[PDB]
Order: C-alpha cells, then sequence, then structure tokens
C-alpha cells in the first residue's frame, strides 16, 4: 500500500 | 500585537478558506518536488533491500539528511534504521521524532529509538485499526499484559483518559536493570489526511506538562508518520514561539511548514491539514 496516492 | 497582526492577516485573507492558502500550500509541494529533485531530501538508506521492509508504506521513506540513527544495540548486529527523522525546535534543538506506526517487526526498533534519546512522552495520532485495516502496531503494555521485545519489558502503571479523544498511558521500561517513566498519549479520533482542535490542543498542553524541562526530543508518529505527525509538531512549535513571546512581525505558517517538510516527508500532508493549522495558531493567539 502507498499513503499518499 | 505579533498575535493580532498574525490574526489580522489571516481575516484579510478570508480566513480558513482563503483562496490564498491553497496557493500557499501549492507552494509548499512544489518547494517539496524541487527538493527531492535537487537531491536535498533522499531516500538512499530507506530504499535499501535491508531496510525496504521496515517501511509501512513504500511511497514514504525518511530523509537522509535528517534520519533518526539508532546505535543501541548496534555492537551486537542490529541494524541503525528505522522510517524516522527528527525535527528541529523552535531553539534550533532537535526537539521531535517523527516516525511512523511501528509494525511488528519494528516494534523492537521503536523502543530502541525510544530508550537511546531518552524520550519521555510519545504522542500517538492515530489508532491501531482504522477502518479496514492495521494501521499502527500496539507497542504498548496493557494492564495485565506486559509488552515484551528484545531486552525491553514494558509495563502499564496506569492508564486514564485525558477527555473523550484522548488516552493516557502511563508505562515503565525496562531495559538493562534500568527503569524510565514513558508517557504515551493517543488522540483517537483524527483521520488521516484530515483533521480532529480544542482536545488536540489539549494532548500538547498535557505532553508538555509531562516533559517537563529537558532536551529529551518528543516522540510522534501516526501511521505513516507524515499528515498527523506533522499538525502536531508544527502546533507544540508555535505553541513554543507564543509562549515565549517570539512570534515575529512577518510570522509565517508557510516558512514553518516549509521547514518541518524538509525535516520529515510529508509533514503536513494535505491543504485541509493546512487550513486547520492557520486556524489553529489563531485560536491559539485569540
Amino acid at each position: 500500500p502507498e499513503y499518499l496516492t | 500585537d505579533s498575535a493580532r497582526s498574525f490574526l489580522e492577516r489571516l481575516e484579510a485573507r478570508g480566513g480558513r478558506e482563503g483562496a490564498v492558502l491553497a496557493g500557499e500550500f501549492s507552494d509548499i509541494q512544489a518547494c517539496s518536488a524541487a527538493w527531492k529533485a535537487d537531491g536535498v531530501c533522499s531516500t538512499v538508506a530507506g530504499s535499501r533491500p535491508e531496510n525496504v521492509r521496515k517501511n509501512r508504506y513504500k511511497d514514504v521513506l525518511p530523509y537522509d539528511q535528517t534520519r533518526v540513527i539508532l546505535s543501541l544495540l548496534q555492537e551486537e548486529g542490529h541494524s541503525d534504521y528505522i522510517n524516522g527523522n527528527f525535527i528541529r525546535g523552535v531553539d534550533g534543538s532537535l526537539a521531535y521524532i517523527a516516525t511512523q506506526g511501528p509494525l511488528p517487526h519494528t516494534l523492537l526498533d521503536f523502543w530502541r529509538l525510544v530508550w537511546e534519546f531518552g524520550v519521555k512522552v510519545i504522542l500517538m495520532a492515530c489508532r491501531e485499526i482504522e477502518n479496514g485495516r492495521k494501521r499502527c502496531e500496539r507497542y504498548w503494555a496493557q494492564e495485565q499484559e506486559p509488552l515484551q521485545t528484545g531486552l525491553f519489558c514494558i509495563t502499564l502503571i496506569k492508564e486514564k483518559w485525558l477527555n473523550e479523544d484522548i488516552m493516557l498511558r502511563t508505562l515503565k521500561v525496562t531495559f538493562q536493570k534500568e527503569s524510565r517513566s514513558v508517557y504515551q498519549l493517543q488522540y483517537m479520533s483524527w483521520p488521516d489526511r484530515g483533521v480532529p482542535p480544542d482536545h488536540m490542543l489539549a494532548m500538547v498542553e498535557e505532553a508538555r506538562r509531562l516533559q517537563g524541562s529537558g532536551p529529551e526530543p518528543l516522540c510522534v508518529h501516526s501511521s505513516a508518520g507524515c499528515g498527523r505527525t506533522g499538525v502536531l509538531c508544527t502546533v507544540d512549535y508555535v505553541r513554543q514561539l507564543l509562549l515565549t513571546q517570539m512570534i515575529p512581525p512577518d510570522f509565517s505558517l508557510f516558512d514553518v511548514v516549509l521547514k518541518m517538510r524538509k525535516q520529515r516527508p510529508a509533514a503536513v500532508q494535505t491543504e485541509e491539514q493546512y487550513r486547520f493549522l492557520y486556524h489553529t495558531v489563531a485560536q491559539m493567539f485569540c
């Protein structure tokens, strides 16, 4: 997972 | 006066939702990209194959320039790596550690950090579970439930709700025949990318009252240790400016946040958090 998007 | 001035300035641009705040935030983001490209803010260490598994988020890595280097238990083959950065206080000292929500396998590293730097207070701005999903490992002890990692043993001594949104946990931590008191404050209802305001300030006041004197940094984390973390640090920074009476004449929130972002990626993450910050600062002043 990415935290920024 | 410096205060009233800031206030005057904020009101004059339409307050909290003023158009210019967006532009300021947009500008902060621009300076951020520019820093990356110029390599002023790099992520070499965070990217190492040995360290990659220690990041909760694949897009959030600590900056090399300000990263927290762990040397406790170095002597025994421990890695120096943790996903965390130092942030300067108002007096230029290392007043904050901004770090992620510990993973099951970084729990020990979290405590190494807390021990090595003599942290007395931790502010947590997330929950273990949010919506879905696991967002931070419990690293504290529970009532009838020590927590043990490596050579550390954490014991819950007491816990109370400071108020509706804030839990205060008094912890004892033991390492090598030594004990230290550590207080943890957890804000329960602060969503990621979002904003809580009175209780957050009560959280900061409480933190500051437990910390007392002493140069040891505060430990501030969320899930990634960016958005909610930066807000907290920024609020404490400005409150510290305020208590001193060293709010300059030209006092700029843009420059404070800009300096944050220089030291921890995405320290204030969203425009919405940026606005909230302006607003909180107003209140603190009024």
